[PDB]
């Protein structure tokens, strides 16, 4: 790519993104909120 | 030929097979204060080069400088003038239409 | 069309189509760092 | 001084010969058509001759380098020393290196300027006014330095106006004026 | 797109309180605003009078305002007496004089006020003047 | 009563301390001592404790708070502390040098250079305190920005205020001048009470609900937060934050959110340009727009639903009294307003009161408005002066604002869902501007060009065109055709009549014109859009105004639209599909042409290239085939371009009444590349003027192979509209439709902004009342047209050169050598072929048969005589009006016509009114050039009507961009420098020392080995391309060597050339490298192909072109030219430029030649960005670089620094900071701005407004009872 | 010299254009609205039946107009400018009043 630019798939292109739909939005909300949940927890028996 | 140099002071496009050459020479730091003289000998069969490398140092060393090179092209036979040369003409491929 | 004053004619720039008026408004670490 | 800005200074020190023969001239290009130059170059001093082809009359300009300046008048000369300096300075006999990259003077850019006399003067003083008492308008300003001011130089005569032809597309000509501000 | 969903129309109505200009929304009976390029259009045209009323405040809304020559603070009125509250504190007798501006005028003023800026406003006194005869002029050519 | 003179300053302390209203409490029972006590105000339901007055009545009043001991600094100015601890001795407190300290020197009688300099030489001691009181070292402090307090960037220390404010009151009255200090620096800070503002500024904030209870105001809540920490006797950094936040908080922080008090002039939503030069008014309107044929131009369609709502005023006068006492026995009044008390009241119906109704001189009743009342409307956005007019109302039907489509165009108008707005104002001056100086028939000619601004359209003109050419009518056809204008004609004696005959007499009058008409009948071949559409220059209703009045050209725009209509409605028109294409035949045959063509075509490419791939010819570089592949598809398309007119001109032989070559024959929308696009074929598609590029595998779609070289590849669309694309050829078109609208969206950005800047420059330029344009007190022109009349009145007209033909040739030929300097212009290569005309005498003009002619001599005198006087009486004797005489003594030369005694009689009395009438004091002509040069630099952006280009050598670009660069002025940036010659070795010479080469372009063979001792490196060059580059073998080997003598990296080397055979050149170099060696070697090897070169470095080349110049009207020559891109012109200074001609950029002829010739340039550059055919627009940029460089040296549009600009129209361009200085330095400024007027609510100094008017009462008190 | 300029700079300022004309029908239009007495010869009940413009003019063409503009330092009276052109504008004016049905 340091020699052939134009040859290498630019950052624009479609061929090197992937897409979210309707239950994707859902799956990552529930993996941060339990994560967060955990969080809280492990911090109120560390401080009790 | 006179010495009009470069400085990193419009945007271009180069191959970039140039270009690192080209953006290295921007640099002075890559050259040296004062002329590095030749050391390995060559070109035995003549002694104008005595007369070019020293004291000659204006239009003179140009004309024998260019002498010498007439001189090698008349040894091999060829026609040292590069404006009688031929050049191919491409219209014969796209004069169509 | 005819020439009659060609040196002293008058070029016209008008677009043809206009936009229409407005109307009332009525961590995880799972991101690149994007240097 | 090098061999090449001497022959695009010879041409200003034709305009400063017509001024010196007379200050209310129009200066311009057409002004060399009744000229002639001659050029000696070196080193040290170079020395230019200036000839009025239908007078025949002569003028010798030596002109120096700002560092070693060595001035003797001889026959027919202009009276004051020419001087290339490295910077712009004060002064009508003095050119920085930077007015003398090019031919100058024949540029398509160079100006069309005259100085007024004095009724000339007063009518533009006149035409200023605005007619309620004492109040009056001003003209653009432009700086002494310039190399219009320079060639627009007389010893006993103060330069506070000077009249611009300017090319004009519609009219041919036009009519403009500036004021000259000092330069401390 | 319908046409009875778009128009609008105000006589008169509400103000903001801030600034006490026409308030903004089709659904609240608000009025069109004044840009500063239909601004750019009537000076164009030379109608200097016309811009001036049209900036201005509504001449119903008028009311007698004084201000204090000396400092430049709106003057206060105490039992029907104009008086200026921070030069009489200093015991000075400044001149007190009616302005007839915007209200918005006064906000903007009274802010730079608080941000430390002292804003002084003078006023003309040009001395009267005469009329005289004056002799005929033709300016017709000779022909 | 007239506010003259307005003064910044700081306040004192003790202005601070004057008043009895102490803040103490955050909070108490009823507010008393808290920031919220009604002593400062009155409040919603609360009278003012100080005064007893409501909120209407009540502007508020001062408190203090008190602070112990802290010094408080003012935020605005912590910098400004920070520039007087640079000029003293913070130990000792004494200023940084001696000279000062000298009794041997008065400071009073001196100024300017010597304070200037002594504050130089103070700055630049910084060294130790050369006094022995103290003997301490300078320190260097700063705001910290992140801790509240002033540290020492040396040693991490805080400085106390307190300690700052000592050291700085210590310095002398005397020494301020020096420091440029103008009131205290006391006055910088607080020390004893801090200011807490009225309740004015900071009302209770509610919501558009009344449930929910108001909310705290921001400044409220953070002067109640500094008044937290005042009586809590804290530290100094506490107080000051409270103080920073509740000011400005982006001093430390760096959010832009919060509200304080530096909030209204934050950025662009700055409270003056959203309130005070713009507000929301009360008897305003905005409704969708229909068409109506009904209404006239000079009217304006209103609907019910908005009559029925606005309200128009008549005033009580012993005039109207007997009216209104009838209108309120009608019930007709709406609102009534008792002007001596300054009351309102509403008349409800069925309720209002009557008793409280006494009229008396000078009130109002408000009644429903009427017909034929004059209203204010227009169409956003306000480009130019005719997008807000003052026209009649008449009654209409439906909810929607009816217009004449005959103002469509001067408002960039169509009925697709357009929306316009409308303002009633009704104070009585305000009535008779509108009256007179908006009126439609006044606005008829276009300031800057003069042809007129309403006309037919679409249709229309397809109805003129087919009017002039019918034929056999009798009485009945033609009076069908006039309607209701055919009471008056004339059948003289005829019983059959032509168009011509109704073009006759609708053109009611008997005037020549060369051309159009004689005699007044129409002498050309057809009539077509020129003639009949706004914005013209062959407009018929432009003459018919020119000949009387604009009255006349209204007259005839309305006649001549209602006999258009008639003849549609009569004959009709409509175009089918059968007239686009009856058959296949056409389409078929030019279809398999193109596919016979691109064939053909494909097969050339492909020889060459198998000969390339072979060891027969040298292959081309990429541009140079690029371009040969570019030149065959160009040379198809032109053929389909040909095929296309000859089968027009064959249907039009065939089929006369073709509707759609009627469309293109009458000038409307229609011709051959349109045509081309349905019928022919698409052609090529370009992004910024080059093919789409490749992307992945050397192509664009996977529908080709890898690295393909089909022109069908990259964009070339063979099919045509009927055809149907196919898919991939749809995407290039699809392609090019999406980066148009994208770039439209951004272009729209910027013009605004920039065309914002170029109306606030020009506002204030203006004709004063003796015919000269000035600004301020400047004066930038002496004739303010190059003519002292009307911009709109004046007409260009033909420029005959001199010819020994002509009557009076010599002083024709004298005048010509005296003005003929700037006829030839833009590098010599255009020579002018119009002159401007002060009034269009042509009209007048007509001949006679020699023997009632005026004679030659007197005709002579008379012109010379009546040009002397006027060049004494209306120009002063200052002003060349050379140009005139030339055009009267031209355009009149007998050798051409004859004319009788009256027809000059006339053509000069003609002159001197418009001498007299036309031009007056007070016209804005800075701010009419301003809104033409922007409407069109915006018109010609969102239309795509520049298209980008390629080209080999350096070019200036043309449209916006180019503009605002101009109008820029940025330093330090590369100019394009022409230079122009005739003997081309001068030219030779300086391309061959500056075009770049570097060894990778001559596409070497190098290769690598070693042997014992040395690395042999082989370079093989083949000699067509070093001719091909313009240079010779030994520049190649000279590269080399430079680049080998000098390197850092080699250690030994030699170098020899051979001479491989007739066509190769071998340069053989022997190397040995410093340590480390393989790395060396790789890096040398790396760096080679390009660090080996010669010329500056740049993307252009430099070849030499040839063209033709004039040196007069008859005198030509051939000049050669070359361009190249330099910061400045050092390195020209030894190459032997004699006699040739050199172009600078801006900055450099500045440098050089002065500011005259920086004003020329900019001028000619300016109007070079527009175009080929506009000319016209060369006054409006002549006005705008007159004042771009009206001081010493140029300025740009974005900065006022030499003007002198008032702060608050500073303020107004958006400063944000000027005001703030202006008190720092204590300035004092009159009120003359269009800015500063509208402040202060006083009338501009523009058109009405720049006279003075007064009353006299002398006939009045002379009169008894 | 000097003279000469300010005596043909005088003539100069004799000559009107709209502007001038616009101001000073807007000035006294203005203050008859809002109840002047009007300076019309034969003054009687019957000038109180008439058209305000027409008395505007009247005053204007008889020489009894009471507005004074001042120019370049001088105050003119509307009959101290060049007559013919106070008729060319007048006409104008009076031409497009006539359009919009106020004369
Ligand atoms: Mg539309
Ligand atoms: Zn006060
Ligand atoms: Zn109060
Ligand atoms: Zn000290």
């Amino acid at each position: 790519c340091i020699f052939h630019t134009s040859r290498y798939p630019d950052r624009d292109s479609m061929v090197c993104h992937r897409i979210l739909t309707y239950g994707k939005y859902f799956e990552t909300l529930a993996h941060d909120e339990l994560e967060n949940y955990i969080g809280n927890i492990r911090n109120d028996i560390m401080n009790n | 030929i006179k010495n009009i140099g470069n400085t990193k002071s419009e945007e271009t496009k180069f191959e970039s097979k140039n270009n690192i050459g080209i953006e290295y020479s921007k640099d002075s730091r890559n050259k040296l204060s004062y002329r590095n003289k030749p050391s390995i000998a060559t070109n035995l069969e003549y002694k104008t080069l005595c007369d070019m490398i020293k004291g000659t140092s204006g239009t003179e060393k140009e004309f024998l400088r260019y002498l010498l090179f007439g001189i090698k092209c008349i040894k091999k036979g060829v026609e040292y003038n590069i404006d009688k040369i031929k050049d191919v003409s491409y219209n014969d491929y796209f004069n169509v239409l | 069309t005819q020439s009659i004053h060609e040196n002293k004619e008058i070029t016209e720039i008008l677009p043809d189509n206009n936009p229409s008026p407005p109307e009332s408004p009525e961590d995880r670490n799972d991101e690149p760092p994007e240097d | 001084m090098n061999q090449y800005n001497v022959k695009y200074l010879a041409k200003i020190l034709c305009l400063k010969t017509e001024i010196a023969r007379d200050p209310y001239a129009v200066i311009n290009r057409n002004v060399l058509l009744r000229y002639t130059t001659d050029i000696e170059y070196n080193d040290l001093v170079t020395l230019i001759t200036v000839r009025h082809k239908i007078d025949s009359m002569k003028t010798v300009f030596q002109v120096f380098n700002e560092s070693s300046i060595n001035y003797t008048p001889v026959d027919d000369d202009y009276g004051e020393p020419i001087i290339i300096t490295s910077y712009l300075q004060k002064g009508h006999n003095k050119f920085p290196v930077n007015f003398l990259y090019i031919d100058v003077v024949i540029s398509d850019l160079f100006p069309s300027f005259v100085r007024l006399d004095t009724t000339e003067t007063n009518i533009v003083n006149s035409v200023l006014q605005t007619g309620d008492g004492k109040k009056t308008l001003r003209l653009p300003k432009m700086l002494e330095t310039e190399i219009v001011v320079k060639i627009l130089y007389r010893p006993n005569i103060p330069l506070k106006i000077v009249r611009f032809f300017r090319n004009n597309m519609v009219t041919g000509v036009e009519i403009a004026d500036r004021s000259v501000i000092s330069v401390a | 797109h319908l046409t009875q969903d778009k128009a609008t129309v105000r006589c008169r109505g509400k103000k903001t309180k801030l600034i006490r200009q026409a308030n903004e929304g089709r659904k609240r009976g608000g009025g069109i605003k004044f840009g500063e390029m239909e601004r750019d259009c009537l000076i164009a045209h030379g109608a200097a009078n016309t811009i001036t009323e049209v900036l201005k405040d509504s001449e119903e809304d008028y009311q007698d305002v004084y201000v204090c020559e000396n400092c430049g603070d709106i003057a206060a009125q105490i039992k029907g007496i104009n008086t200026c509250l921070r030069c009489s504190k200093l015991n000075l007798s400044p001149l007190l004089t009616k302005i007839d501006t915007t209200h918005v005028s006064k906000v903007f003023l009274t802010q730079m006020n608080a941000r430390g800026v002292k804003v002084k406003l003078d006023f003309e006194r040009r001395p009267p003047s005469f009329y005289k005869p004056l002799d005929k002029v033709d300016l017709k050519p000779s022909f | 009563a007239v506010i003259s003179k307005v003064t910044y300053s700081l306040y004192d302390q003790k202005e601070i301390n004057a008043t009895d209203i102490i803040i103490s409490h955050v909070k108490n029972d009823d507010d008393i001592g808290t920031v919220k006590d009604g002593r400062l105000g009155a409040m919603d339901g609360a009278l003012c404790k100080t005064c007893g007055k409501t909120e209407l009545e009540c502007f508020g009043h001062w408190g203090k708070v008190s602070i112990y001991k802290t010094h408080i600094v003012k935020p605005e100015f912590i910098s400004e502390i920070i520039r007087l601890l640079n000029h003293i001795c913070i130990h000792c407190g004494l200023l940084r040098s001696r000279e000062p300290y000298s009794d041997d020197i008065n400071l009073k009688e001196l100024s300017g250079h010597a304070l200037r300099r002594l504050k130089d030489k103070i700055l630049s001691k910084k060294k130790s305190c050369w006094n022995s009181e103290c003997m301490q070292p300078y320190q260097k402090i700063t705001f910290s920005k992140k801790k509240v307090c002033f540290v020492n960037k040396l040693d991490d220390i805080n400085v106390p205020n307190s300690l700052i404010y000592q050291k700085l009151i210590s310095i002398h009255e005397k020494f301020w001048p020096l420091l440029e200090i103008h009131q205290y620096p006391a006055n910088l800070f607080y020390t004893d009470y801090f200011p807490i503002p009225p309740l004015i500024i900071r009302p209770a904030i509610s919501f558009w609900i009344d449930s929910i209870p108001k909310e705290t105001n921001e400044l409220t809540y953070l002067l109640g937060m500094i008044v937290k920490n005042c009586n809590l006797n804290a530290d100094e950094q506490v107080i000051q934050k409270a103080v920073i936040e509740y000011d400005d908080i982006k001093i430390i922080s760096n959010n832009t959110t919060s509200i304080n008090l530096s909030y209204i002039t934050s950025g662009k939503n700055n409270m003056i340009r959203s309130y005070i030069v713009a507000r929301r008014k009360d008897q305003t309107a905005r409704s969708v727009i229909g068409p109506s044929t009904s209404i006239t131009v000079n009217e304006v369609g209103m609907p019910a639903y908005i009559r029925n709502t606005l309200t128009e005023k008549i005033f009580v006068n012993a005039f109207t009294v007997d009216k209104v006492k009838q209108l309120l026995a009608s019930n007709q009044v709406k609102f009534y307003f008792n002007k001596r008390l300054n009351q309102l009241t509403r008349i409800r119906q069925g309720k209002f009161i009557k008793n409280k109704i006494h009229l008396l001189p000078g009130d109002w009743v408000e009644v429903a408005v009427q017909e034929y009342t004059s209203i204010i409307f227009g169409r956003q956005p306000s480009l130019h002066r005719y997008n807000v007019i003052a026209s009649s109302i008449r009654a209409t039907e439906g909810d929607t604002i009816k217009i004449s489509p005959g103002i469509a165009n001067s408002q960039n108008a169509d009925f697709d869902g357009d929306e316009e707005w409308m303002i009633l104002e009704q104070n009585p001056k305000a009535v008779i501007e509108q009256s007179i100086l908006m009126y439609p028939t006044t606005l008829l000619k276009h300031d800057i060009h003069g042809a007129p601004v309403y006309g037919s359209i679409q249709d229309e003109i397809v109805a003129a065109y087919s009017l002039f050419r019918i034929q056999d009518l009798c009485l009945d056809e033609v009076l069908n055709i006039l309607g209701k204008y055919g009471r008056e004609f004339d059948p003289k004696g005829k019983c059959k009549f032509s168009g011509k005959d109704i073009y006759t007499y609708l053109i009611g009058e008997k005037i020549n014109y060369p051309g159009l008409l004689k005699d007044g009948e129409i002498i050309a071949n057809d009539v077509d859009s020129n003639f009949v559409v706004a914005m013209r220059h062959l407009s018929l209703a432009g003459l018919l105004s020119d000949h009387k009045s604009n009255v006349e050209g209204i007259n005839f725009i309305i006649k001549s639209s209602y006999v258009f209509k008639r003849y549609l409605s009569i004959y009709g028109f409509g175009v089918t599909f059968k007239d686009l294409r009856p058959n296949s035949t056409f389409t078929n045959k030019l279809e398999a042409i193109n596919v016979e063509k691109i064939e053909l075509i494909k097969e050339a490419y492909a020889k060459y290239l198998n000969d390339v791939r072979d060891g027969k010819i040298v292959p081309l570089s990429k541009a140079l085939e690029a371009d040969y592949v570019e030149s065959m598809l160009s040379n198809l398309t032109n053929l389909n371009i040909r095929e296309i007119e000859e089968h027009m001109r064959q249907t039009l032989i065939d089929d006369p009444d073709n509707n759609l070559l009627k469309m293109a024959k009458a000038g409307y929308k229609v011709n051959p590349t349109e045509l081309m696009y349905i019928l022919g074929t698409y052609g090529q598609q370009r992004i910024d003027g080059e093919p789409a590029e490749t992307r992945v595998l050397g192509r664009v779609l996977p529908y080709y192979l890898p690295d393909s070289k089909d022109p069908e590849g990259r964009g070339y669309i063979l099919n045509s509209l009927t055809k149907g694309l196919t898919g991939s050829q749809y995407y290039f078109s699809m392609l090019v439709a999406r980066s148009q609208s994208t770039d439209i969206v951004c272009e729209t950005s910027r013009t605004g902004t920039l065309a914002r800047k170029i109306i606030k420059k020009m506002e204030d330029m203006v004709v004063d009342g003796y015919g000269q344009v000035v600004i301020g007190n400047t004066l930038i022109k002496y004739a303010a047209n190059y003519t002292k009349i009307l911009g709109s009145v004046c007409k260009p007209v033909d420029l005959i050169y001199p010819d020994e033909s002509m009557t009076w040739y010599l002083e024709i030929s004298a005048l010509w050598n005296k003005i003929k300097q700037g006829f030839v212009y833009s590098q010599k290569q255009k020579l002018a072929k119009k002159t401007l005309a002060p009034f269009n005498f042509l009209v007048f003009v007509k001949p006679t048969t020699e023997d009632n002619a005026i004679k030659v001599k007197d005709l002579y005198d008379m012109i010379h005589n009546v040009i002397d006087d006027v060049r004494e009486k209306y120009f002063f004797t200052v002003s060349n009006i050379d140009f005139m005489e030339y055009i009267f003594l031209t355009h009149l030369n007998p050798s051409r016509i004859r004319i009788t005694k009256e027809t000059a009689i006339t053509i000069f009395e003609k002159f001197y009114e418009k001498l007299n009438y036309t031009l007056g004091g007070g016209t804005p002509i800075g701010i009419i050039s301003a809104q033409v040069l922007s409407e069109k630099f915006t018109q010609q952006a969102l239309s795509s009507f520049h298209t980008t280009e390629k080209s080999g050598a350096v070019k200036q670009k043309l449209g916006f961009n180019e503009f605002n660069n101009l109008t820029n002025l940025s330093k330090n940036k590369t100019e394009i420098i022409t230079l122009v010659s005739d003997d081309i070795s001068k030219l030779q010479s300086v391309k061959i020392n500056f075009e770049f080469v570097c060894l990778g372009e001559l596409n070497p063979n190098i290769t690598l080995r070693k042997e014992t001792d040395k690395y042999v490196v082989d370079i093989i060059v083949n000699r067509l391309y070093i001719k091909r580059a313009e240079i010779t073998e030994l520049v190649v080997e000279y590269m080399i060597e430079r680049f080998i003598s000098f390197s850092v990296i080699v250690k030994e080397w030699g170098m020899e050339t051979f001479i491989e055979d007739e066509d190769n050149i071998r340069f053989t170099v022997y190397l040995n490298f410093v340590e480390p060696e393989e790395l060396n070697l790789s890096k040398f090897m790396m760096v080679l192909p390009g660090a080996a070169n010669k010329g500056k470095i740049s993307k252009f080349k430099i070849p030499i072109s040839d063209y033709t110049g004039y040196d007069d009207f008859n005198q030509t020559k051939k000049l050669n030219k070359m361009t190249v891109e330099l910061m400045n012109l050092k390195e020209l200074g030894s190459f032997d430029l004699e006699n040739v001609n050199v172009y600078p950029g801006v900055w450099n002829t500045y440098d050089i030649f002065g500011i005259e010739a920086a004003r020329e340039y900019l001028c000619e550059a300016m109007l070079n960005t527009y175009g080929e055919g506009f000319d016209y627009l060369y006054q409006p940029c002549d006005l705008l670089a007159s004042l771009l460089c009206a001081s010493y040296e140029p300025e740009s549009v974005n900065k006022f620094k030499f003007g002198a600009a008032s702060t608050l129209k500073r303020a107004t361009f958006g400063d944000n900071k000027a005001l703030l200085n202006a008190a720092l330095h204590k300035k004092s400024e009159p009120i003359n701005d269009n800015s500063s007027c509208h402040f202060f609510s006083k009338v501009p100094n523009i058109g009405t407004g720049y006279y003075k008017y007064f009353i006299d009462l002398g006939l009045l008190m002379r009169m008894e009872r | 010299i000097g003279n000469h300029i300010s005596a043909l700079k005088r003539r100069y300022t004799r000559r009107i254009s709209l502007f001038e004309i616009a101001g000073i029908i807007a000035e006294s239009y203005n203050l008859l609205q809002r109840g002047r007495l009007p300076l019309v010869s034969e003054f009687s009940d019957e000038t109180m039946k008439q058209n305000m413009l027409h008395v505007i003019i009247q005053e204007i063409e008889e020489g009894s107009c009471p507005i004074v503009i001042e120019k370049n330092g001088e105050l003119l009276s509307v009959n101290d400018f060049d007559k013919d052109g106070l008729k060319f504008h007048l006409d104008y004016i009076i031409k497009i009043w006539k359009l919009q049905k106020r004369y």
